[PDB]
RNA sequence: CUCUGUUGGUUCUCUGUGCUCUGUGCUCUGUUUACCAGGUCAGGUCCGAAAGGAAGCAGCCAAGGCAGAGACGCAGAGCAGGCAGAUGUAGCUGGC
């Protein structure tokens, strides 16, 4: 079930016996290149490697009879403990106020669809908002998306103040008395400063508990200057990794909480939804080292 | 590209064989295979 | 680095790090460590690079008129053409473009504003048209007119869909429709930072067209480009030319030597 | 068992009066017809690399077609409603 680059480092170590100082430098060179080719930045895997070689000593691998099943071990525990350790679902409070942030073509408002059948069976009642005003058509997107589901949309206007927006959303959660108000924003850039200090304010003035962020599987080496940027101006709680149907590995979920330090909560797994699973840190450690 | 060949043989018809199925023979399917461009075991 | 004049346990140990850091191989790798322990030699500095010289080799001058330049997508295929346009200018040879990138956007037109410079004529065509009968008028247009080399450009392609490889048999057949000796020589693109994907694209690329030459582009970075060794141990085809960098002059002959010594490093 | 004037009956064509019936001529309108040497031809094909071309069925359209309401020309075969008109009439019975 390993990938081609894993399959002959991990797998020249058997029947060669004890190793030294000098094996354990030459087998984590490999496993350092071989998350580059599971889209992951060269910061964040450089990082890794010092943390297994710290933990190698620790159980002596250098006097072990088998050294092949020990290096492998310490690997699949240490990218599990990086990605979340166990599946843990967010806290639920009377008053929710969820925000989805992201890039472009990521794909907010397919996972705006998701969380709003999942907890509906459980017992809360969604309310879905709009806030994308620069792209065409996307305030229709949500609003087909939302009567196949059964939840009501809130529709924004053009150039709308940040203040004006909260009135609305007061008065629709207190007479048909819902719970969970998911926010869907529009798509924008790192290093654009007009709209990330506009995201800044809608932040300021409704006040949120969790904070996802809408990350794509085939992200490369800029992972790691999305999630820093997002962080420092705005504030991110949260990690949402969509798009696992296909051909990727998706490594783009370890340069995201290297930096954070914040845990990954849901995952998509199709593009309808009702396909909606939640993060297995064992399913994901099995993928990129595969 | 099934579902696009099956609707090429139904365009060929006329509105007495789209109607009544069974009245389709041997010197109506060489018609209906020649006008879209088809053979008589796809008919 | 990489200590000469130790123990045996710890000279082919660090030969390894330099290696699988380099891009080889998996079964590459491993034939060549196999080779070294049971020879027997003190100097162990020129028996490593006399068995990487016999694992890359079965001015260059080529074999035919009609080149065909093939490669994936991000490699720099436009790129390699207008330093290949230089090299032979200098020499005493009428070279001639054909641009046949028309499936993506800007890329017809990336040839034309290399071709002013180097004041060597391309064939352009509108958008949306076929790139295999685009190359057809261009061999009619040497045998009538009288130049020498041609270099065919072909479109982003990949190895896994097989609708744009059928599409790149009818460039072969095209070519041998006016002239039945050309084609000859088929050179492939590849890039530096590229894993084991690069293998994988170097048996899909010969049983379609059939390479006799591949050519590497951006070495002039921090990745060393060694996926060059496995191709020719299992298909044994040739290295032709290496690309150091972004400019026209900036293209170097294959030497053997110079390639293991900056690999160790 | 002279013919005449008012006056009476058949078998002629006919010429005009306007009706009515049929064929048409063709035309108008409703209805009818899978392929079997019409026109245009959506898809779907084929020929090509393409640019650009071809066959070609549905439909429709035309042409064949089936019937009536048409102004009526062109015409024959029909009755009884017509005051009644034009050159002969032949037989039988009358009335003048």
């Amino acid at each position: 079930q390993l990938s081609a680059r894993l399959q002959e480092a991990i797998g020249r170590l058997r029947g060669r016996g004890r190793i030294t100082e000098e094996d354990l430098k030459a087998t984590l060179r490999e496993i350092r290149r071989a998350l580059m080719d599971a889209d992951v930045n060269l910061e964040v895997a450089r990082d890794f490697v010092e943390r297994v070689r710290e933990e190698a000593l620790g159980k002596q691998v250098l006097e072990s009879l088998t050294p092949a099943e020990v290096i492998l071990a310490t690997v699949y525990e240490a990218l599990k403990e990086a990605l979340g350790g166990e599946a843990r679902l967010p806290v639920l409070k009377d008053r929710n106020l969820w925000f989805l942030v992201g890039l472009q073509g990521s794909g907010k408002t397919t996972t705006a669809a998701k969380l709003a059948l999942y907890y509906k069976g459980k017992g809360r009642r969604p309310l879905l908002v709009a806030a994308d005003t620069q792209r065409p058509a996307a305030r229709e997107q949500l609003r087909l998306l939302g009567e196949k589901v059964g939840v009501p949309v809130l529709e924004v206007m053009d150039g709308e103040s940040p203040e004006s927006i909260r009135r609305r959303v007061e008065e629709k959660a207190r007479l048909e008395a819902r719970d969970l108000i998911l926010v869907d924003t529009a798509g924008r850039l790192q290093i654009d400063e007009p709209l990330m200090g506009e995201l800044a304010r809608l932040k300021e003035v409704l006040g949120p508990d969790e904070v996802l962020l809408v990350l794509d599987a085939m992200t490369g080496q800029e992972a790691l200057s999305v999630a820093r940027a997002f962080d420092e101006k705005v504030g991110v709680t949260g990690l949402v990794l969509t798009k696992l149907d296909g051909d990727a590995r998706g490594g783009a979920a370890l340069s995201a909480r290297h930096v954070t330090g914040k845990p990954i909560y849901f995952a998509g797994v199709s593009e309808k939804p009702e396909g909606l699973e939640p993060f297995y840190p064992e399913r994901l450690a099995g993928r990129i080292l595969g | 590209k099934v579902l696009v060949r099956m609707e090429a043989i139904i365009n060929s018809m006329t509105m007495k064989e789209r109607a009544k199925p069974e009245i389709i023979k041997g010197s109506r399917k060489r018609r209906i295979a020649a006008g879209s461009g088809m053979q008589v075991q796809d008919v | 680095a990489i200590p000469w004049g130790g123990n045996l346990e710890e000279v082919l140990e660090e030969l390894e790090m330099a290696l699988l850091a380099a891009d080889v191989g998996l079964s590459a790798t491993e034939e060549i460590l196999q080779e070294v322990r049971a020879s027997g030699r003190k100097d162990l500095k020129e028996a490593v690079k006399e068995k990487l010289v016999g694992m890359l080799e079965p001015p260059v001058e080529p074999k035919g008129r009609v080149v065909l330049v093939v490669g994936v997508n991000g490699v720099g295929k436009t790129t390699t053409i207008a330093k290949l346009g230089r090299y032979y200018q200098n020499l005493g040879k009428k070279v001639m473009f054909c641009a046949g990138d028309t499936f993506r956007a800007a890329g017809g037109t990336q040839l034309s504003e290399w071709g002013k410079r180097l004041s060597i004529p391309v064939i352009q065509g509108p958008e949306g048209t076929d790139p295999a009968a685009l190359a057809y008028d261009a061999v009619q247009a040497m045998k009538a007119r009288g130049y020498d080399l041609l270099f065919v450009d072909t479109a982003g392609r990949l190895h896994t869909k097989h609708n744009l490889m059928e599409e790149l048999k009818k460039v072969k057949r095209a070519i041998a429709k006016a002239d039945p000796e050309e084609p000859k020589e088929v050179w492939l693109v590849l890039d530096a930072v590229t894993g084991q994907n690069g293998l994988e694209q170097a048996k899909k690329f010969h049983e379609a067209v059939g390479l006799t030459g591949v050519i590497v582009t951006k070495l002039d970075g921090t990745a060393k480009g060694g996926v060059l060794i496995p191709i020719v141990r299992t298909l044994k085809v040739p290295i032709k030319f290496v690309g150091v960098g972004e400019g026209p002059d900036d293209l170097q002959p294959f030497d053997p030597e110079a390639f293991v010594e900056a690999l160790l490093e």
